[PDB]
């Protein structure tokens, strides 16, 4: 066993585009739209609850979480990694910043180190 | 330090004093001993006061982590089970002795929490240095069905005896009531019995007693532009 | 042998109307060997304030690591730390070290820029914080500061006269103890000025 | 080692250094140098444990040629000597610290300026117009606070360090052999052959 | 702790500090180290302070019983015996003592013995004892003279407390001078160390170190 | 502390007292000592409280996955898992642990683990420093085949004055119950076993 | 110097309006064996004085013998033995403490903490501590050993201060010892079931109460 | 291991004036966290417009002032009743000390009254008998918390005249005996607020050509 | 060591088993610990051989010397100087004597001295290492004014689980009755109190 | 104290014995005479724990004086050093002893014969042509057991003397400042006051 692929699977091709991020935003336009609007005295992100079956209680899946008190996020695209990435970002805003300065991050820092995870997943191996 | 818990009707209350020493130096007067893990679930602490409240902090931290997760509101026994396996790994090193009440969707519960990472049950409980004076007050007084008023006043007193015959407490009684289908109400200097009387001199100086060198304006601003 | 009390030393934090101040001693020493008058055991990151005593050594240390640190959360926050901030992380700082400490007594001392409250702020080695509305004292001469600031300190002094309060309070401490004195420094601090003042004190 | 002495006049700095080595019962050698050149302007001297300090002092002086081939730049004796303080601090939470103290006299060619550094094996560094380690100082030290001004030339600084030898030779139980002293401004190091 | 006596043309001069310390606390600064034995003899007070007061009071009943006795004032010599036999009867019993006895007389001149608590007595033109006696024999040493004049005898006394103050944490206070002639000693005042530092400065041009 | 099993016809009882001191100070007088791994395997703890529970807790866990995989353990089976971790962390570990369960096939079992991490079965067990004082008691007393009065009896004596001479002991007598019928968790209070 | 070997635990004590009150339990302790269950630790000196002694009970039982004997001692050529010249709570005391400082100081003591009750001639209660080392305090209301951490808390809720005296009755304070008692016994590993009290009072002397027990228990809610 | 000592706690302080002297003491006894007495006095008057207290070991501080109360007693019958002078007390309370070199007596004692030109004074003595005259100290638990501010407050150290910014020193004027009490009082008040072991009760004697008064004051009690 | 004395309705017997142990080595498997001091007064020895022997011929000799100038002593007289003995060299001893005697005033009576010099009288008591394992069955089965075979019975039932239990404690079992018909010496083996 | 040595020659016995004082940290003294004339042709220098090498030495001094007194004559050389041994044998067993060591260089008058004698605070009595105590043997004896001869005169036995110092001041690592030198012949005892 052992993770044997410990080289990019997203490179630049002779053009200079990044094949396999192109194509994740290929998968971001197949999903279901999601939009946020900021006003004087707050904001809103909302979304389509778009249920795989009738059956299926959609109450149960959470497309718009939250992250802090004072901070949330919805998507568009796969599902999954979107859980996935709640779940580090929750995670990230305590070990990175509130077990060292006793305070939740702001909305930028945050968005930051979702980003710099994001990044990764687009480099390492 | 003297901290007590007590079990009622309809929920658990805890209280602390709020003296905090080093030796037999009183560093601070008005110290905050009752923690919040998460909203309604909240413990005091005595022994090495960096440990108790980086303890609390850390599992604090962890579940809320676990409640995003799960999707449920904190358990008390999450608390504890966390609690008790890190200070037990940690063989008694991390000086941290717990009072650890709350109440969750399973009831209300009440636990104390030793630094070795052995853990108790009770219905009244207390620990520190000024414990032997809580709990002769709490084994001379408590009942089974407490009311919410008969607990805050059993805990509070229990904690007074704390503070006038042991060294180690004193100055105020800080509260925190937790009851089932409620929101926590913690209750900072619920009692201050310890007001310091007025002094009989005013010990403001002349402005110019002190001999001065020399004087300097601190620049606390960024490089300026232009 | 006990290595808070090597070098010797000072600091004491007060608060007054809209107004904080923040002193200490100069001495730097080897047991019994005065060595150095010009220590210094103050330090600014911005408007934030922070006085260090203890072993030399980690008082050096630490000034360069909150330099550090406060410098990266300035570029990446985009504006200064704030004293309840700052304290949050010398409080992690020293934690973080729990069995392998540095041997200090930090004290921090601030205005908010924001709300304009004044703050100060104590530690023990090993981050547990002390927030005093009153004072914050730390040192070899720790006994005689809190015997001195528990009588002449009064609540809501104006800056010229929390600065003869602060400068009487480290004075007469330091005179009963061997290890602190060769000269003082008190910061008076305001929400946007600050004065430095170095005291003329007995050099034995 | 034993004593080390430091003093920075109007434009040098003056270091000097004990000559002896002594096993326990026997004293090895009169003629030890107990110091390095760390950079054409930058000189160090040291004392403590056996061993740890010839150790400590070369480990030094190799890190301070590397940068100077680097960069092609000499750096100043405040940069040279928060360098070896960080090691210092560094190595008193090792698994084995260094035991050595050191001095570190440097002048500034950007500044045109002597400095003196003393920094003992816990990174306790301070800047001084006169310095020393171990018991040195407590002979010394009244003297220098006595006759030292920041003026003097480097024929003064001279003499006042053989006035100080002289008190240590009086009053210190054991012999240290003389001492090497150098001296070090903007022409570089040089050391008296006659002291 | 600092205390010293010197010998010269004019007689002794002895110079102590006035501090006393329980660890880093500053327990006194007002103490006097100097013991007046009798109107002839004085003790510098160093180690325990017990057993200096008390043994160099006795020493003093000792003295006045032998010319009561003899009809002759007690040398230097026997007085500084009597002590340190004294002493060496304790010996291992844990008394602390580092002292100079001093005195004037026909015989002998002006005279100081070093007496300490192991037992040892030694006779000795300039003695210096203390947690700042490195600081002070400094000093001493670099400007001492035989035919030093009783005023420039009485500063350099001084002025070596003044430095051992500085630099010693355990030392300072105030300075204590006395001057011992064959008629007896004549004591020279208090001297502040924070107010004399200054003036010594300024008058000297000394302590350029130091900020005024 | 005052710890007993005993096995009896219909299967096995466990006992114990309910005090927990810090040298001379009484931390708690009603503390629970029998302590369930799993359903029909309880046990009795002493020695360090933070250990023993730390080794019950890991038990349980180690017994729980058993039951996902392979249906049922056995009591041998148990302490087994209770001897790896007190054999294994001798140097570590103060402990003193009598395993009690009830099987269909086996019936009532108990198992005695002292401090080095051995494993003795036997028809009855008695652990904790009040036991010192009760056995001579216990080996007059105990039979094979009692029945459950008798036994109860039994465990309520010697538990009585292991009490009666032990400083470390006292509280309540609580009993745990392991039979075909189920698991019936008995209590004895002073005013009741002082007076036997 | 040596180690205490067979031990009794807390005797508690208080002042009330028209005397004192004194108790302490039945127990003599070989560690944490409870061995002897009938020792007497109160121990009676004529008709106004009780003094309670725990720690060491093989020096108890020499304080016992030393105060018969001052007894004996006080009526040789005393015609006013059983009057005027009858021994005193407070000479008693001294004596006591005399003894305790003298054997501390050739590093010999004898290992007790004693609290000796009575009233003197005049009607004033007394009430004083002395121990192994000597020391000696006064107080509304006295303990040992664990007494002194979980009694006195109790019992300094009825008197605060010297003033709370005169308003404190004897069934008060008899209420207030007893459950002091109790809480004792919870608490404290080394104590017992069975305890002595003695009253001293003014008007009605010296009441003497053996073999009374700690009741209304509460353990259920376990 | 017997330990022959202990520490009781407790805080005195003494200040002499210009014709009167007062020694002030809290009246709080403990050992460890637990309070002994809320009210045990611990300054005493030795006769003779002598007044005393040996702090710290209160076995060893009860044992000195019995033996120089004592000592007080045969000094009238050996020398016709003459009355001894606070100079000749402290010399005699240094051989009583000192007597004792090689196991102390473990008390730092303060001695007040007026000397033979009806002046005040204070006498201070370490546990093996060195002493000396002094206008202020402070002594026992709190005693570096009291130093620092009789130092600035009583003899005006670090305190200048204004406007000549360190040139002129603030005149050393003299204290009456209520702003002395001020002083005093201000001092405990704040030694309470910052020392577990002071608290309770002040209480204050203060001595003049008349005779030895008394008073006391209330402190915090927890 | 396993030794006890109890008082029955026609006088005292005392008890104790015959083992000497240096280690782990038995260096006498037939000591006779029942010592006598006077004719109807005798003692059981425990703790150091060399200090109980000591302490036990010094007594001898004060109850001769007492015998002779004022008649016989009273048990209780014996247990004095027994404790006077004990008590003022509590220092440098290590003994623990139970004291048992009859006289026809005071018929049967037993007094124990443990290690402090303490005196306790007492309606039985037992002493010895061996004696910590047979609280439980000795407060159990002790009756007053027990007949001599009942006495014998609860002596020899008691001291058989001493030694079963007790290493230090073994062999055979002596008895010495004490009654107004004179004294008797009783001894039992182990092949007659093992299989009780 | 520190180094004593001795050197019995042709017809003289020579003791040197060094002047330092050192109370730990401070050479207190550089001109300490660590000698006592016990009788007009017998001097005994010493070293040991400080103030038991004075008391003993005087001690013994005074008891010799008491003797001649009494007998109007001077005991001989060997008697004085058994008495001696036998007062520090005694004392070795005492409560507290004497830490001091001795030699006694006598000229015995009767024989026409200078004698060193040898011993030590337990009460090891040696006679030797030439001896020491403590490390002074160390650095000395090698060339003492080289060049003595049995028939040396006073001067040659000085010369062989002061390359003994010699080679104590370039290898041994303490400042003893020197040494005082006694001659002990016929005619008595004196000082050599350049050396
Ligand atoms: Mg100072
Ligand atoms: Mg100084
Ligand atoms: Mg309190
Ligand atoms: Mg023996
Ligand atoms: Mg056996």
């Amino acid at each position: 066993m052992t993770d044997r692929y410990s080289f990019s699977l997203t490179t630049f091709s002779p053009s200079g585009k990044l094949g396999q991020i192109d194509y994740a935003l290929t998968a971001v336009k197949q999903g279901v739209t999601s939009l946020g609007i900021k006003a004087t005295n707050g904001v809103v992100i909302a979304t389509e609850k778009k249920s795989s079956s009738p059956l299926a209680m959609s109450e149960t899946l959470s497309k718009v979480s939250l992250l802090t008190p004072d901070i949330g996020a919805v998507y568009s695209g796969m599902g999954p990694d979107y859980r996935v990435l709640v779940d580090k970002s929750r995670k990230v805003a305590h070990t990175s910043y509130k077990r060292i300065y006793g305070e939740y991050p702001p909305t930028k820092l945050l968005v930051s180190e979702v980003a710099k995870i994001m990044q990764e997943a687009t480099q390492s191996g | 330090t003297t901290i007590v818990g007590v079990k009622f009707n309809n929920g658990v209350v805890i209280a602390a004093d709020t003296r905090s020493t080093q030796g037999p130096i009183v560093a601070d007067k008005n110290c905050a001993k009752l923690h919040r893990i998460s909203p309604k679930i909240w413990c005091a602490g005595a022994g090495t006061a960096a440990d108790t409240e980086a303890v609390t902090q850390l599992i604090g931290s962890n579940i809320e982590l676990h409640s995003l997760y799960t999707s449920r509101e904190p358990r008390v026994v999450s608390a504890l089970q966390m609690l008790k396996q890190h200070l037990f790994k940690y063989q008694g090193h991390i000086g941290a002795y717990l009072i650890v009440a709350g109440v969750d969707p399973t009831g209300s519960h009440l636990f104390s929490i030793h630094a070795h990472g052995s853990t108790d049950v009770g219905y009244y409980l207390s620990l520190g240095s000024g414990s032997l004076a809580a709990m002769a007050v709490l084994e001379s007084h408590w009942k089974q069905d407490l009311t919410k008023e008969e607990a805050i006043k059993l805990a509070s007193d229990a904690i007074q005896a704390g503070i006038w015959n042991d060294l180690g407490s004193g100055s105020n009684v800080d509260v925190c009531v937790m009851e089932i289908g409620k929101d926590a109400e913690y209750l900072r200097n619920y009692l201050t019995p310890n007001v310091r009387e007025e002094k009989q001199k005013s010990y403001k100086f002349p402005r110019g007693t002190t001999a001065v060198l020399k004087e300097s304006i601190v620049n606390i601003c960024d490089i300026q532009e232009e | 042998s006990d290595p808070s009390s090597i070098n010797g030393g000072i600091v004491v934090a007060m608060t007054g109307k809209d107004c904080v101040a923040i002193a200490c001693d100069l001495r730097l020493g080897s047991q019994s060997l005065g060595v150095s008058n010009k220590f210094e055991k103050i330090f600014h990151y911005g408007h934030v304030f922070l006085g260090i005593t203890g072993l030399a050594t980690d008082v050096t240390t630490l000034n360069e690591m909150f330099r550090y640190k406060t410098n990266l959360y300035k570029l990446k926050e985009e504006r200064a730390i704030e004293p309840e901030t700052f304290t949050q992380l010398v409080s992690s700082s020293l934690y973080e070290r729990r069995f392998g400490p540095y041997f200090v007594g930090p004290v921090v001392a601030g205005i908010n820029s924001k709300s304009g409250k004044p703050f100060i702020a104590g530690f023990d080695l090993i981050g547990c914080i002390d927030e005093a509305k009153d004072f914050i004292v730390s040192g070899t001469a720790s006994d005689q500061l809190f015997g001195m600031c528990e009588s002449l300190y009064e609540p809501n002094l104006e800056p010229e006269d929390l600065f003869e309060t602060i400068s009487q309070a480290l004075l007469n401490a330091a005179d009963r103890d061997a290890l602190s004195g060769w000269g003082a420094v008190v910061y008076i601090i305001k929400k946007d000025e600050v004065v430095k003042r170095y005291l003329k004190m007995r050099q034995d | 080692m034993d004593i080390i002495l430091g003093i920075r006049v109007q434009d040098s700095v003056i270091l000097a250094s004990s000559k002896a080595v002594t096993r326990g019962i026997s004293v090895l050698k009169d003629s030890d140098d107990k110091t390095r050149q760390l950079s054409p302007h930058t000189l160090m001297s040291f004392a403590g444990e056996a061993g740890d300090t010839v150790q400590f002092a070369e480990y030094i002086q190799a890190n301070i040629q590397l940068y100077s081939i680097r960069e092609d730049y000499e750096l100043s004796p405040q940069a040279v000597s928060s360098f070896v303080r960080q090691e210092l601090a560094k190595s008193i939470r090792s698994r084995r610290p260094y035991q050595v103290n050191v001095l570190i006299g440097g002048y500034d060619k950007k500044k045109n300026k002597p400095e003196l550094y003393q920094i003992d094996y816990l990174g306790t560094k301070v800047e001084l117009p006169y310095g020393a380690h171990g018991y040195s100082g407590f002979y010394t030290f009244s003297l220098l606070d006595h006759h030292y001004r920041p003026d003097m030339t480097t024929e003064e600084g001279l003499d006042l360090l053989k006035l100080c030898v002289q008190e240590l030779e009086k009053r210190m139980p054991m012999d240290f052999k003389g001492v090497i002293v150098k001296i070090v401004d903007k022409d570089g190091i040089r050391q008296v052959d006659d002291f | 702790t600092t205390t010293l006596a010197f010998r010269f043309q004019g007689g002794i001069i002895v110079a102590v500090d006035s501090r006393a310390t329980a660890g880093n606390w500053v327990a006194s600064q007002t103490v006097k180290k100097v013991i007046e034995i009798n109107p002839f003899l004085l003790g510098t007070m160093a180690g325990g302070a017990a057993d200096c007061q008390f043994w160099e009071t006795w020493l003093g009943s000792q003295c006045r019983l032998h010319e009561l006795r003899e009809k002759e004032r007690i040398s230097v010599a026997a007085a500084s015996k009597i002590l340190s036999n004294l002493v060496y009867q304790y010996k291992g019993a844990g008394l602390s003592m580092g002292t100079m006895i001093c005195g004037y007389t026909r015989k002998e001149g002006p005279t100081i013995y070093y007496v300490d608590s192991d037992g040892t007595r030694l006779k000795g033109d300039i003695f210096c004892v203390g947690s700042g006696q490195t600081f002070a024999y400094g000093v001493l040493d670099s400007n001492y003279k035989w035919d030093l004049s009783v005023e420039d005898a009485l500063y350099l006394g001084k002025r070596s407390i003044l430095a051992a103050a500085h630099r010693d944490a355990y030392s300072g206070g105030s300075v204590n001078l006395y001057h011992v002639t064959e008629d007896g000693w004549i004591y020279h005042g208090n001297h502040d160390v924070g107010e004399l530092f200054w003036k010594v400065k300024e008058e000297e041009g000394s302590f350029n170190n130091v900020i005024g | 502390t005052s710890i007993m099993a005993v096995t009896f016809k219909d299967g096995v009882i466990l006992g114990a007292d309910s005090r927990t001191t810090t040298g001379a100070y009484i931390a708690n007088r009603v503390t629970d000592k029998l302590t369930r791994v799993h359903d029909k395997i309880w046990c009795c703890r002493s020695g360090s409280a933070a250990d023993t529970q730390a080794i019950a807790d890991i038990v349980q866990y180690h017994l729980e996955l058993y039951t996902s995989q392979y249906g049922t353990p056995s009591t041998e089976t148990a302490a087994s898992v209770f001897k790896e971790l007190c054999y294994e962390n001798k140097d570590n570990l103060t402990a003193g642990i009598i395993v009690a369960g009830y099987d269909d096939k086996n019936k009532g079992e108990v198992y005695t683990i002292p401090l080095g991490g051995s494993v003795h079965k036997l028809p009855y067990a008695i652990a904790g420093s009040g036991s010192t004082f009760i056995y001579g008691y216990c080996d007059k007393n105990f039979r094979e085949n009692m029945s459950k009065e008798e036994t109860v009896d039994f465990i309520k004596h010697s538990l009585s004055q292991a009490i009666k001479w032990d400083g470390s002991s006292g509280g309540v007598i609580r009993m745990v119950v392991l039979t075909a019928a189920g698991v019936e968790r008995l209590i004895f209070y002073p005013d009741e076993y002082e007076q036997l | 110097t040596q180690q205490p070997i067979v031990t009794g635990t807390s005797v508690i004590s208080m002042k009330y309006d028209n005397g004192v009150i004194i108790a302490a339990d039945n127990l003599g302790s070989y560690g944490s064996l409870l061995r002897f269950n009938g020792v007497e630790r109160l121990i009676p000196v004529g008709d106004n004085t009780v003094v309670g002694i725990s720690g060491d009970i093989s020096d108890m039982q020499h304080i016992e013998r030393l105060l018969k004997d001052l007894v004996t001692e006080n009526a040789y050529d005393n015609p006013l033995a059983d009057a005027e010249e009858a021994l005193e709570p407070s000479y008693i005391f001294e004596y006591l403490a005399t003894v305790m400082y003298q054997r501390r100081s050739k590093m010999n003591p004898l290992w007790n903490a004693i609290i000796v009750a009575g009233v003197q001639s005049n009607g004033d209660q007394f009430l004083r501590y002395v121990n192994l080392l000597g020391v000696t305090y006064s107080s509304p209301t006295l303990a040992t050993g664990f007494g002194a951490h979980m009694a006195n808390p109790l019992l300094r809720k009825v008197v605060d201060r010297e003033s709370d005296i005169p308003k404190t009755t004897v069934q008060v304070a008899e209420e207030a010892i007893v459950n002091a008692m109790r809480v004792l016994y919870y608490r404290d590993a080394r104590s017992s079931r069975n305890f002595s009290l003695a009253i001293i009072d003014k008007n009605t002397g010296l009441t003497f109460k053996k073999n009374l027990q700690v009741e209304n228990m509460k353990w259920d809610f376990a | 291991q017997f330990n022959p000592y202990g520490d009781n706690g407790g805080t005195i302080l003494g200040i002499a004036g210009e014709d009167f002297a007062v020694l002030a003491g809290d009246t709080r006894n403990i050992t460890d966290y637990s309070i002994n007495s809320r009210y045990e006095p611990k300054v005493f008057d030795c006769g003779d417009n002598i007044v005393m207290s040996a702090n710290g070991f209160a076995a060893d501080g009860d044992a000195l002032v019995k033996r120089f109360k004592n000592s007080v007693k045969w000094y009238h019958f050996d020398h016709n009743d003459k009355k001894l002078s606070i100079n000749s007390a402290a010399r005699n309370i240094q051989h009583l000390l000192y007597g004792k070199r090689f196991f102390p007596y473990y008390v730092h004692t303060i001695i007040a009254g007026l000397d033979e030109d009806g002046k005040g004074a204070v006498y201070s003595f370490d546990p093996v008998g060195s002493y000396e005259r002094e206008q202020c100290r402070a002594g026992g638990a709190a005693a570096s918390l009291i130093m620092p501010f009789l130092d600035n407050q009583v003899n005006f150290k670090n305190q200048y005249e204004p406007g000549t910014n360190g040139k002129v020193k603030k005149p050393l004027k003299y204290l009456s005996v209520e702003e002395v009490i001020k002083l005093v009082r201000d001092s405990f008040t704040s030694a309470t607020e910052r020392h577990i072991q002071v608290g309770d009760g002040l209480e204050i004697l203060i001595v003049t050509k008349d005779g030895v008064r008394k008073e006391f004051y209330e402190l915090k009690r927890d």
